[PDB]
């Protein structure tokens, strides 16, 4: 598939007062390997991150375009975006090309800029929103981390327990996919800080 | 996917399942498919979920701008009319299968709408992957001038039959009854299926994963 | 027309616009701690007219409202543009529009409509009210497009004396809906015949949203209160 | 379904027509707890109508002054202002009629500060006139004359001497 | 003055002078009479020949905008040709879209809309031609209409336009055309034309007569030559005996 | 360059051309009056024929704009017919794209916006006719509306339009002061007497046009000569 | 039907651009000073009235991006349209190039588009003048002044106020070259607004001050709070107490 041309794996998990968002760092062309230092999670808020898996050029293009529209929005309003509003913006941007769609799965994870309510949602190749309270997914190794979700999730995580759970989830998901892995970046977003950890993974 | 609608003596009863699927896996276990159209008209969507969402949203939108331009309550067949023009202009490339139900000054109205633009008026309609089981339930049990609670039970058991007989339908049932004097949206009418309990403990304890590089950014 | 700069650096066209607005219908707005009241006076020319047929306030949405002073058909077409613009904001955004945003949208619309040639610029002034994020909002827009923030103001006929009166009144701490009685007083200072059941229109925007007042409670507030 | 809201017609009218004071107060407490069920405009108009029904009827002041006080406290529960100023206008009229001397002057400190916040005349004029009349009732020319002149500052605007400028004269 | 040079500006009294100048330009031209008989419509126009060098029959103001509809012209002839072309193509579009002969009132409405649309703006001047439309069918009888450049389309039993329009409609009114057949209508129209020719005020003239009706089987056409060349003949017996 | 010729604001913003258009409407020496009854609405318009040569059936100022709504014009005839056709177009467009009989207010609003965009720009005549609609709306009864070339409108219990405007309004107001449930034949009798006392002509039955739309007959209809003279001889003694 | 408004003067100039100049001449007042450590811009907001809500957070200041900021004078509507165009073109540059525009490229884009507006079309020019304050890696802190005529330049400290040339004259007489000294620059702005504005006593509820400074690779842009503004003001008028001490000597 054109989805499985580059691979890519994005996960986001919900905690009690925090969120987690992890992604594989592998970039390559099919079985050929290009670089193990590719960026899929992008910070567009003080507490609000977007994970993007899919076509790497489509990831970069939609990231630049949403940053474009986002800072235009924030300069126009004079206020920070809400995660629900960002979900609406992602849906509108992705649906603007229904006959010409970008080949990617966006994932939105963050806290409320005023109330610090956790928020996680995922959108398809045409911008249908799935706002969840437990987990959202993106990638070629989707069913692996689906199993990780349904066998590792419990409500009201501690941020460290959140980090460990999503770390083991992403590691065991990418260990069975030949087109995902090469190091995992994990962000834990809470009210007063954000901690990003690069995990030790399999390099084969 | 299983959506349905029934005309009863005082209005419309709409029902739907809450299972949203991608490929073979189910994506959303509590998806909402009954969509807000106007304070007297609602629609249930099926097929491509984003397509149904945008279609119901923009049609509904033109519904309240019409109401504000007219200063009066909107009607159902006007909504159906611009649904069918919006679908027919696009030659069915947008796969939105719709059930429109409402009550206006002319009375209750119910319609089934195809993605290619064909529209039908019936006292009872079914749509979705599990349309046939609910249609069989209705053909077995519907009679004209149905009471409200019995119609609620009929729609609920038809959606349950579509859930338990069609693979693309499952999880919960949501209802919406529209009357002249009231309107109630019973999102989780019944919960027929629950998640099984967990036996083993798979708690990823703290310190299980090693870290190469770290950063911490304090927030204002 | 292609109006340009005078040797004095003044646009005589927008001066004529505001002069025509100043001869328009008197109206008043006040922002209290629980919402915004807008109020206006409609003097029907004869008993032949129907007061309920045409209104002076129009709901853009559940929580946004705008009264006016000046031209009539200009006001109704601007109501159409404002409603439609707020609606595509809701289309792209799927959340109700805040007040100040549609304020600069309509101010921009005024800027091109006084900028583009061929078209005569508009001869209306608009007053906007809404309830966004708990804090109420009331603004004024001129034909030239310069939008101002006012917690209490008067626009239309004899607006300067009303402004001075609300300077004497309106300590801006009325947490209750007593400022509507102050608006009734402000209109009664310029009312021609009497404060009646239909000549005065009053609109409120509270936490529940913007709601046009039924003339029953308009007659109620006309009674006893003043 | 609220049709008893306007149902002060029979008994409320017959209170004034027949003439009785205790039954008026009993009606005032009769709809007093029910008063927090209707619109605020209807509540204000109903309170004003019931109060000025018997505020001119009878001099049996064993109930009426605390009825006015409890209506002030009800107004503070509603937090309505012009309602309030009308109430203390009524009580200072009742106090001048009953002539209990002292705290009528304690009206002024509780009035003037409020009436100089806004350019208000009619309430200010009547409270100044009644204060001057009460202070003359204790037979002290200087400060009563000073209050009379202070009322005579507001010798402008208005529309007529309906009750105001004729009482000034 | 500055308030008479545009078709989009208004006089203080509520008048447009461009269309009034158009009316004056129309009435400057010579005369033309349309008449409705019991079965059909007859058109009678006189045209002044300017010199014998013309090969006769030049710029005849009668045109066949439709097979079943004829029309008569006074005013400016180029605008008349443009309107005739518009009428022909609109009848063509009607019978292409609908598949039957267009009613006279409908096409009169369409050309009225067309001539009034050119009065709206200032980029185009009002026209300088007033014309008449006549038709007959068994489905509706005989129909006659008259349209001025301002856009007023009125039906008539008998109508006239031109310099001698006053005496023309005067002598139209003194005849009971509702009872006379087409053969009498021809001689009446010829007599009225000869009366209103006025002789001394103009040069030599020529006559043009056109027919529509059941005698022509509803298809509009010019008069035959044998029906012609008798107009002068019963003129010369009906001339004044001094 | 001054605005006495083209639509621009003035000192005190007086758009001279719109009052000029109002005088252009008053140039045509005709009048119409519309009266709404309890369950009926009537439009009574006078006409004049200069001669018997013209076909009197061709001259008509009342038009069946839809099957349930009637309209009547005053001003120059061609612009009147033009905006009749435009309102016809918009009514048919609404019926096609919505599927129900358009309420009278929506037609009124749309052509009011059309008049507004006429008078908004230059290079466009701001039109010279005034308009009356009569109709029936469900749960509303009869409705009578009026439009100007400036795009203004309102709701009227009864109104009039023509040269002799003001005395018609005064008579109508002093009659509606004692309104008291106007009935159908009484409405047409009052309208006929109003037009008669305004014109002081005591018209014969063949000089008038009457159009009545009723709740009992929601289809808009045109009064024939027989019932016209029947109502005249009904109002002859009174 | 008579509107040319696009042709040169019989002597060579343009009537429209000079009418725009004297239209800016009676507009509001805003001034800016460059420094080595940052840049400040102080304005007086007009129509200071008790009934204003003042909920726009220094409306005379417009943050064009995270780095470079704007101020405008003239017609408010044309100012809004123009500043929206500046946001559009700047963020189009950010889209085409994943780095901020330095300072001057956007200024040149504005000068181009306003020249095209005053070249043809037969429409009125936008009578707005703007001040641009920003930072770049190429030249540090950079300041520009865009007149509506299209001409622009790199003045270190200037204004477009109703007393523009007056404050330019006091700046020229009283500028220290190469000294950042941000507190002294604030004092300079305070005394300039003192001497230039006709009103006295320097009400903090009549003025606004915005500051831009490079910090941790972010170029933080702040608006001075009301308490800070009045504190700086009161420090300014108590500074002039020793000036009136020489008197006889």
């Amino acid at each position: 598939s054109i989805m499985s041309y580059n691979g890519g794996a994005v996960m986001a998990m919900k905690g009690k007062n925090c969120v987690a968002i992890a992604a594989d760092r592998r970039f390559g062309i099919q079985a050929q390997m290009v670089t193990t230092d590719f960026q899929k999670i992008f910070p567009m808020g003080d507490r609000l991150y977007i994970g993007l898996a899919g076509l790497a050029t489509d990831v970069q293009t939609v990231a630049q375009r949403l940053k474009f529209r986002l800072n235009l929005y924030e300069l126009k309003e004079g206020r920070q975006i809400k995660p629900y509003t960002l979900m609406s913006m992602v849906a509108n941007l992705l649906y603007e090309k229904r006959f010409g769609p970008y080949y990617t799965e966006p994932v939105i994870a963050g806290l409320d800029p005023k109330t610090f309510k956790p928020f996680i949602c995922s959108l398809d190749l045409i911008g249908c929103p799935m706002v969840t309270d437990d987990f959202v997914v993106s990638g070629t190794c989707a069913e692996q981390m689906y199993g990780m979700c349904e066998s590792l999730w419990e409500p009201n995580m501690d941020p460290d327990h959140l980090f460990e759970t999503i770390s083991q989830a992403m590691l065991n998901a990418v260990d069975r996919d030949a087109v995902s892995g090469m190091g995992v970046i994990v962000h834990i977003i809470e009210k007063d800080k954000i901690t990003t950890r690069t995990l030790k993974a399999r390099m084969d | 996917t299983t959506i349905a609608g029934v005309v009863y003596k005082d209005g419309i009863v709409l029902g739907a399942d809450t299972r949203a699927t991608e490929g073979m896996v189910v994506a959303d276990k509590n998806c909402s498919k009954i969509h807000f159209i106007s304070p007297n008209i609602y629609c249930c969507g099926a097929g491509t979920a984003a397509d149904t969402d945008m279609t119901t949203q923009l049609i509904s939108s033109n519904l309240e701008l019409h109401s504000l331009s007219t200063g009066r309550l909107p009607r159902v067949v006007t909504a159906n009319r611009m649904l069918k023009q919006m679908l027919f202009r696009y030659q069915g490339y947008i796969g939105a299968a719709l059930v429109l139900g409402g009550v206006d000054v002319t009375g209750p109205h119910l319609y089934s709408i195809y993605p290619h633009g064909s529209t039908d008026k019936l006292p009872y309609v079914t749509m979705g992957s599990g349309s046939l089981a609910a249609m069989a339930v209705f053909e077995d049990k519907f009679r004209p001038d149905m009471e409200e609670e019995e119609a609620k039970n009929l729609v609920s058991e038809a959606i349950a039959a579509g859930i338990f007989n069609d693979l693309g339908s499952g999880s919960n049932i949501d209802l919406c009854v529209i009357s002249k004097n009231k309107l109630d949206f019973l999102r989780p009418y019944t919960v027929p299926n629950k998640k099984g309990t967990r036996l083993g403990r798979y708690r990823c304890e703290k310190g299980t994963t090693a870290v190469l590089t770290e950063k911490i950014t304090p927030l204002e | 027309s292609l109006t340009t700069f005078s040797p004095s650096g003044k646009l005589v066209q927008i001066e004529y616009a505001l002069a025509a607005v100043a001869g328009g219908a008197p109206s008043v707005g006040i922002k209290a701690a629980n919402g915004v009241v807008l109020a206006t006076e409609k003097k029907q020319k004869s008993i032949l007219y129907d007061e309920r047929s045409v209104h002076k306030v129009e709901p853009i949405t559940k929580h946004i409202g705008l009264v006016y002073s000046g031209m009539g058909p200009d006001y109704r077409v601007l109501v159409h543009r404002a409603r439609k613009l707020a609606q595509q904001y809701y289309l792209v955004y799927q959340e109700p529009i805040p007040t100040a945003q549609l304020v600069q949208r309509v101010a921009s619309v005024m800027q091109e409509y006084t900028q583009s040639g061929g078209v005569r610029p508009f001869g209306v002034s608009l007053l906007i009210c809404g309830w966004n994020e708990g804090r109420p909002y009331l603004f004024q827009s001129d034909p030239s497009g310069a939008y101002f923030a006012w917690k209490a103001t008067a626009m239309g006929k004899n607006y300067v004396n009303g402004k001075t009166f609300l300077e004497k009144r309106y300590n801006e701490d009325l947490e209750l809906e007593d400022a509507i009685h102050t608006a009734i007083l402000t209109l009664k200072e310029s009312f021609e015949g009497q404060m009646t059941e239909d000549n005065i229109e009053v609109g409120i925007c509270n936490e529940a949203g913007f709601r046009r007042l039924t003339p029953t409670e308009v007659k109620d507030y006309l009674a006893a209160i003043a | 379904v609220q049709v008893k809201e306007q149902s002060i017609l029979e008994l409320g009218s017959l209170l004034a027509k027949t003439g009785q004071a205790a039954e008026l107060g009993g009606l005032l407490k009769y709809v007093r707890p029910f008063l927090n069920s209707i619109s605020k405009a209807k509540a204000a108009r109903l309170v004003r109508s019931l109060l000025d029904l018997f505020l001119d009827m009878e001099a049996a002041t064993g109930q009426e002054v605390e009825l006015c006080l409890e209506c002030i406290e009800w107004a503070k529960s509603e937090k309505r202002t012009f309602l309030r100023q009308a109430l203390e206008a009524r009580l200072v009229s009742l106090y001048f009629d009953t002539k209990r001397y002292q705290e009528a002057l304690h009206l002024g400190s509780q009035l003037l500060r409020e009436l100089k916040k806004m350019d208000d005349k009619a309430l200010l004029v009547e409270v100044q006139l009644l204060e001057s009349k009460t202070y003359h009732a204790l037979s002290n020319l200087p400060k009563a004359r000073a209050a009379l002149t202070s009322a005579r500052t507001t010798a402008n605007a208005i529309y007529c001497p309906p009750k105001l400028q004729a009482t000034l004269d | 003055t500055g308030y008479d040079l545009s078709a989009s500006t208004f006089s203080p009294d509520g008048r447009v002078f461009q269309v009034e100048y158009a009316m004056k330009a129309v009435e400057n031209s010579s005369t033309a009479i349309g008449i409705r008989c019991k079965d059909g419509v007859v058109f009678g126009v006189e045209k002044l020949v300017l010199s014998k060098l013309y090969e006769e029959g030049s710029n005849k103001r009668l045109f066949n905008v439709d097979r079943h509809v004829g029309m008569a012209v006074a005013g400016l002839l180029a605008d008349a040709r443009s309107l005739a072309d518009i009428a022909r193509e609109e009848a063509s579009n009607f019978r292409s879209n609908f598949g039957y002969n267009i009613p006279l009132k409908h096409l009169a409405d369409r050309v009225a809309m067309y001539v009034h649309a050119y009065t709206l703006y200032s980029a185009v001047r009002p026209f300088g031609c007033s014309f008449m439309l006549g038709s007959y069918s068994v489905n509706d009888g005989a129909q006659l209409y008259m349209i001025d450049p301002s856009g007023v389309s009125y039906g008539y039993w008998g109508c006239a336009i031109g310099k001698a329009r006053q005496a023309a409609k005067t002598e139209i009114e003194k005849l009971q055309m509702k009872e006379m057949t087409c053969r009498d209508i021809v001689k009446e129209v010829a007599k009225i034309i000869y009366i209103v020719h006025d002789e001394v005020k103009d040069k030599a003239f020529e006559l043009e007569l056109s027919w529509v009706g059941e005698l022509t089987n509803g298809r509009h056409e010019i008069v035959p030559k044998d029906i012609r060349e008798e107009a002068e003949k019963y003129a010369k017996e009906s001339l004044k005996e001094e | 360059g001054f605005d006495r010729h083209i639509t621009i604001f003035s000192p005190e913003g007086r758009l001279y051309q719109v009052e000029y258009a109002f005088k252009a409407i008053n140039q045509g020496g005709l009048t119409s009056v519309a009266v709404r009854g309890k369950d009926c609405a009537v439009i009574v318009t006078q006409k004049k024929v200069p001669d018997k040569l013209l076909d009197s059936s061709t001259v008509t100022h009342l038009f069946k704009i839809t099957e349930n709504i009637g309209c009547v014009m005053t001003g120059m005839t061609a612009d009147s017919r033009s905006q009749v056709q435009r309102a016809r177009y918009e009514a048919a467009n609404w019926k096609y794209k919505y599927g129900y009989e358009i309420p009278v207010d929506m037609l009124c609003k749309r052509i009011a916006d059309i008049s507004q965009v006429y008078t908004q720009n230059a290079e466009m005549r701001p039109l010279g006719c005034c308009m009356i609609l009569i109709g029936i709306d469900e749960e509303q009864g009869p409705q009578v509306y009026k439009c100007d070339p400036a795009g203004y409108y309102c709701g009227f219990k009864a109104t009039a339009a023509g040269v002799k405007q003001t005395e018609s309004t005064s008579f109508l107001e002093k009659k509606v002061k004692k309104k008291f449930d106007w009935t159908f034949e009484q409405t047409v009798e009052t309208a006929i007497t109003c037009l008669s006392t305004v014109l002081s002509i005591d018209f014969k039955p063949s000089e008038i046009e009457v159009g009545v739309v009723t709740v009992e007959n929601p289809k808009f209809r045109i009064l024939t000569e027989a019932e016209i003279d029947a109502h005249l001889v009904a109002l002859a003694e009174r | 039907y008579d509107s040319r408004t696009t042709i040169f003067s019989p002597e060579g100039r343009l009537y429209q651009v000079e009418y725009a100049m004297e239209a800016i001449g009676h507009a509001g007042t805003c001034l800016g000073i460059l420094a080595n450590d940052g840049v400040l811009l102080a304005a007086e907001r007009r129509n200071i009235h008790k009934l204003l809500d003042e909920v726009f957070f220094s409306e005379k200041i417009y943050k064009l991006n995270e780095d470079m900021a704007c101020s405008v004078a003239g017609i408010t509507s044309d100012a809004n349209v123009l500043t929206n165009e500046l946001r559009l073109i700047a963020q189009r540059y950010l889209l085409q190039y994943q780095e901020p525009i330095p300072c001057e490229q956007l200024v040149t884009a504005l000068c181009d588009i306003k020249q095209a507006y005053t070249q043809f079309g037969g429409k009125r020019p936008f009578g707005v003048s703007l001040l641009y304050i920003g930072w770049d890696k190429h030249y540090g802190f950079q300041l520009y002044q865009s007149d509506p005529s299209g001409n622009y330049g790199g003045w270190k400290a200037t204004c477009i106020g109703n007393n523009s040339a007056a404050a330019v004259s006091m700046l020229k007489q009283d500028y220290k070259e190469g000294e950042m000294t941000l507190k002294s620059a604030l004092a300079l702005a305070i005394k300039v607004l003192n001497k230039t504005m006709d009103v006295s006593k320097l009400s903090a509820e009549k003025v606004e001050i915005a500051t831009l400074t490079r910090e941790n690779g972010k170029t933080v842009i702040r608006v001075l709070k009301q308490k800070e503004v009045e504190q700086l003001i009161k420090k300014h008028e108590e500074e002039e107490a020793k000036a009136e001490r020489e008197k006889k000597e």
